[PDB]
């Protein structure tokens, strides 16, 4: 459920 | 687990090819949550879901907030050395 970022 | 140094090579039109969660505000490390198909992390190998990223190109990612880590990771170019560990 954590905020996720894509890099 | 053992801390590993993992080199990723990429060009400027590519991303790293990873999703990450975590950061200082969440009390948890910067963790790889996905390795995306066909992108540098998938091709070069050595990075895995569940790895914590301690540093990239000598930039310490410890105590960074989520967005600060994302910014640093997104800025690295060309030859990108990850310091990673599974715990
Ligand atoms: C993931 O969905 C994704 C990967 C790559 C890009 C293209 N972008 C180009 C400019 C530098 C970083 C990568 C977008 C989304």
């Amino acid at each position: 459920r954590l905020p996720t970022s894509k890099i | 687990g053992p801390i590993r140094k993992v080199l990723l090579l990429k060009e400027d039109h590519e991303g790293l090819g990873i999703s990450i969660t975590g950061g200082k505000e969440h009390g948890v490390p910067i963790l790889i949550s996905e390795i995306h198909p066909g992108q540098p992390a998938d091709r070069c190998g050595g990075l895995h879901v569940g790895d914590a990223i301690l540093a990239v190109n000598g930039v310490n990612l410890r105590d960074t907030k989520h967005k600060e880590a994302v910014t640093i990771l997104s800025q690295q170019r060309g030859e990108i050395e990850f310091e990673v560990v599974y715990v």
